[PDB]
């Protein structure tokens, strides 16, 4: 469902969601959810700071 | 009015400004650029800004 | 109206201090061959017609 | 009573209260790029601090 | 106005520190010697 | 009235509305969806959604 | 064609509102 | 064609919110 | 037919009134 | 891209009526 | 055809939202 | 195809000066 | 053809601005 | 055409707004 | 026509004079 | 480009009304 | 064509601002 | 072909000559 934090105005849903994952293919009504990284481990905010101060 | 430098080691100073400054710019300015890379097939029919 | 009117103001500024260099020039300069002197101010018309 | 108070005039009083001015209040802040990267060890939890 | 407030919690005030995060590579203690420290902490 | 040219960089075209943007809302809306106590006489407890806000 | 989409779209419908008050 | 599986698609919402107002 | 379409946009509309 | 303006038509007619009983 | 239909609609909305409820 | 670009040109002044007035 | 389109939008424009100046 | 129409059905109310 | 187009313009100039 | 300038014909005739009433 | 009236328009607006409001 | 050209200098011609007495 729309149960997460919704940026836009008016131009919501205000029907069914869902992810359109696993549920099949490609049938459910779309809300797809983006990762940055698949799987997080460290921030590379903080490679960038690894680095800046030997550079 | 209130003045009287140092010395000329003021650039004894001024490289470790250089060097500070360094830090600032090249850190902030790699993630200014850093949140743009992919952008992927931009715009072909779907209206995201990406 | 604050933007015409000081765009208005160093128009006349320039132009009287133009007028101004002008006429110190004739004054502390311009060597005393080049003046001639009238007596009346109906005689600077005569003169000037001549020059 | 004399009839000429027929030209006797009355006035509609009045009940005013004047409210005037409001107030402008701001409030500003103040991001950086070098101290704040000292903390925040991933950029984009930066970048959400931001907004 | 008299109060012997008591005398533990004052000699701890005296061997106490902070220790906040003073960033290295800044010009807020550029050669970042001993020294400021010392400003800091005696005053 | 008077119109010169009206447009000039900044506080000259500022008397104007200039960019009515981002005005202050009750998207959350106390006192109706919030400050609310007028909840079903339900069956059980079922579920209480946790979203970690990234956003 | 359209229509094997919207019978698509509309079975999904159906299979995540059963699931909202289903036994499984 | 695709305007006419989108006139599907929104009476099937209308019959879905008239049987959301009426119980049954 | 798409006489069937305006039909359904107005029941939509009353529907929408209701 | 029809279809698409179609869909909106709809939704901001709908958006009218809720606005206005006429 | 359905686009002439759309016009026709488009333009009642229109008459429909810029006499009825505001002038913008 | 003309007008297929000012339907789609009107449709969004009518969106852009309904939400200037409206509930949402 | 595009001259019919814009001639279309010019008069949309003039209803809209009568429509602007009448109430009604 | 339709759109002819839809024209001169414009300038009508046109004509009854003035 | 054409002939609407320019009965169009003559309507958006008396709308514009008044 | 043709319709372009009948646009600026149109709107130069709106400024020359809105000017003068003849 | 259209482009004869747009040729006759602009003389009739040349004419009207040249004759009425200025000479320059 | 000539005359979009003329007709187009002239339409510049009246613009920058309305402007030099316009209320703009």
């Amino acid at each position: 469902e729309d149960i997460y934090f919704i940026v836009p105005d008016y131009l919501i849903p205000d029907d069914c969601l869902q992810i359109h994952k696993l549920y099949d293919n490609c049938m459910s009504g779309n809300f797809v959810v983006m990762q940055n990284k698949p799987i997080q481990y460290n921030s590379d905010i903080e490679i960038i700071e690894h680095y800046t101060d030997e550079l | 009015r209130g003045l009287n430098v140092e010395l000329s080691k003021e650039i004894s100073k001024r490289v470790v400004e250089h060097r500070n400054r360094f830090k600032r710019l090249m850190f902030n300015r790699y993630l200014e650029f850093l949140p743009l890379l992919i952008n992927y097939t931009n715009r072909d029919t779907v209206g995201i800004d990406f | 109206g604050v933007y015409k009117k000081k765009i208005s103001d160093i128009n006349v500024l320039e132009e009287k201090e133009m007028r101004a260099m002008l006429v110190d020039y004739s004054l502390n300069q311009l060597s005393e061959t080049n003046v001639r002197k009238a007596t009346s101010k109906e005689d600077l018309a005569s003169k000037v017609f001549e020059a | 009573k004399n009839e000429e108070l027929m030209l006797k005039r009355n006035y509609p009083r009045m009940a005013t209260k004047l409210y005037g001015n409001g107030i402008v209040k701001k409030q500003k802040f103040t991001l950086n790029n070098n101290d704040t990267r000292f903390n925040f060890q991933t950029l984009a939890d930066a970048t959400n601090y931001a907004l | 106005f008299k109060y012997f407030d008591d005398i533990r919690p004052f000699l701890d005030e005296i061997y106490k520190t902070r220790e906040r995060y003073t960033p290295f590579y800044d010009d807020r203690a550029d050669y970042n010697t001993n020294s400021k420290s010392y400003y800091d902490y005696i005053s | 009235m008077y119109e010169g040219n009206n447009m000039r960089s900044m506080m000259g075209t500022s008397y104007e509305d200039s960019r009515l943007n981002k005005r202050t809302e009750l998207n959350e809306n106390m006192s109706i969806d919030t400050n609310k106590s007028e909840d079903s006489y339900g069956v059980q407890i079922h579920s209480l959604s946790k979203q970690s806000f990234t956003g | 064609v359209v229509l094997e989409q919207r019978i698509a779209s509309l079975e999904q419908q159906v299979t995540t509102f059963l699931s909202s008050q289903m036994q499984q």
